[PDB]
């Protein structure tokens, strides 16, 4: 056994335990990722390696997260490009910007890439988004075009609070992303 | 009153490394908006 | 609020969360500070920060640790210079070695080193340790002179299991060994 | 089975930074012996809200 945990309620200026790349930083009481500026890309790591699976035995990790996130946007239309929590290697930089989010350089599955990432998309990019172009929730490996997708209605400035867990035992990982109104 | 979920069977051993780094990244384009974090909580185990 | 925590119940070969210094390392699922081998220091750091106080609010932490350790000497007389668990500055290194654990360099108080710590002294140094020479717990703060000391009986090779819980509301610091 | 205890008045925020690290050392010098941890489980906690 080895567990890790660690909550965060309000982020505070001198916030030590994440590391942040890009443009992230911690202000008013909030971790900033992006500010509304065309073209730019911020990412926050937590400090500790964590242990997901285990060669020797074969076991994987059974883990939670929750997080409540804002997105604020100009006008409910003009918005892009999304937000992802992934799990990467531990010396993962920022990749491709714009739709591919800081985490990700293509459509095709690459396995060099190492990276699963759940993203709350609100831009179509017509090269690998659902063909509906609507807003969407995904679960990415290994590639930006996303594995599974389902549709989602951004409410522009609302917190959303959302849970993603894995359960080894099956290997099934759920996301659950709910608007407080 | 608005919730979304999705479920996948994503067999995590077979992508990621033993050890990883989790957090968020967030972008903007040619169109943008502000992302930021309110709260977050972890915890993992393996046996 | 914020919390930190975390357990290992046995150490693999690979322990990247934590930060190893001098001679640390992992094997046989033991994490191992020193070999029975004469002058070396080892250090071993959780990987994050912990916010143990705040200066906007006033506010510090609560916190309990507990871990097995481990000491095997030679035989029961020839044995030094003990254990300790520390709470230091980020970017703490290893200070003095011998008597002073890898963790201090003066027996006067000096507040720049900003360490707690609590050890486990099997070595009786005249400088500054209690002079009924026995071997002893201790909690030092800035120095190798511990504010406070309780002397211990070592049980050569045994595993002892220690918790340490520190009360914010009281500020009382609260060590215990216990030998099964 | 035995046990020892020993507690103190210790003012933290007096001596440490507001962020820290935690860890182990150990030493040997002129004597020696082998010094090993088996198992290690910590957990904190502040309010930066109420005082616990
Ligand atoms: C069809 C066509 O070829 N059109 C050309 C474009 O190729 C050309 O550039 C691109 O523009 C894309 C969008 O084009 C829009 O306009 C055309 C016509 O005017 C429309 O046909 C098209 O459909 C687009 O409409 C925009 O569409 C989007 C959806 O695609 C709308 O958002 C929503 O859409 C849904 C469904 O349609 C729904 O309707 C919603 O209501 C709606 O809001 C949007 O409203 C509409 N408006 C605009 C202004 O487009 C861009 O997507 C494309 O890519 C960049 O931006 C997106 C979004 O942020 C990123 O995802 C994408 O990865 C990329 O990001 C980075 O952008 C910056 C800035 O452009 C790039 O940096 C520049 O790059 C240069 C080289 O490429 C140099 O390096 C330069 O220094 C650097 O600053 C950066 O490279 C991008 N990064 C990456 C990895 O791609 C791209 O800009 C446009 C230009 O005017 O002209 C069109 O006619
Ligand atoms: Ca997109
Ligand atoms: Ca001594
Ligand atoms: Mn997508
Ligand atoms: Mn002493």
């Amino acid at each position: 056994t080895e567990t890790t945990s660690f909550s965060i309620t309000k982020f505070g200026p001198d916030q030590q335990n994440l590391i942040f790349q890009g443009d992230g930083y911690t202000t008013k009481e909030r971790l900033t990722l992006t500010k509304a500026v065309r073209n730019t890309v911020g990412r926050a790591l937590y400090s500790s390696p964590i242990h997901i699976w285990d060669s020797k035995t074969g076991n994987v990790a059974n883990f939670v997260t929750s997080f409540t996130f804002v997105i604020d946007a100009p006008n409910s239309y003009n918005v892009a490009d999304g937000f992802t929590f992934f799990i990467a290697p531990v010396d993962t930089k920022p990749q491709t910007g714009g739709g591919y989010l800081g985490v990700f350089n293509s459509k095709d599955y690459d396995k060099t890439s190492q990276t699963v990432a759940v993203e709350f998309d609100t831009f179509y990019n017509t090269a690998w988004d659902p063909s509906n172009g609507d807003r969407h929730i995904g679960i990415d490996v290994n590639s930006i075009k996303s594995i599974n997708t389902k549709s989602w209605a951004l409410q522009n400035g609302k917190e959303a609070n959302v849970v993603i867990a894995f359960n080894a035992a099956t290997n099934v990982l759920t996301v659950s992303l709910t608007y407080p109104n | 009153e608005t919730s979304y979920t999705l479920n996948e069977v994503v067999p995590l051993k077979e992508f990621v490394p033993e050890w990883v780094r989790i957090g968020f990244s967030a972008t903007t384009g040619a169109e943008f908006a502000a992302h930021e974090v309110l709260s977050w909580y972890f915890h993992s185990e393996l046996a």
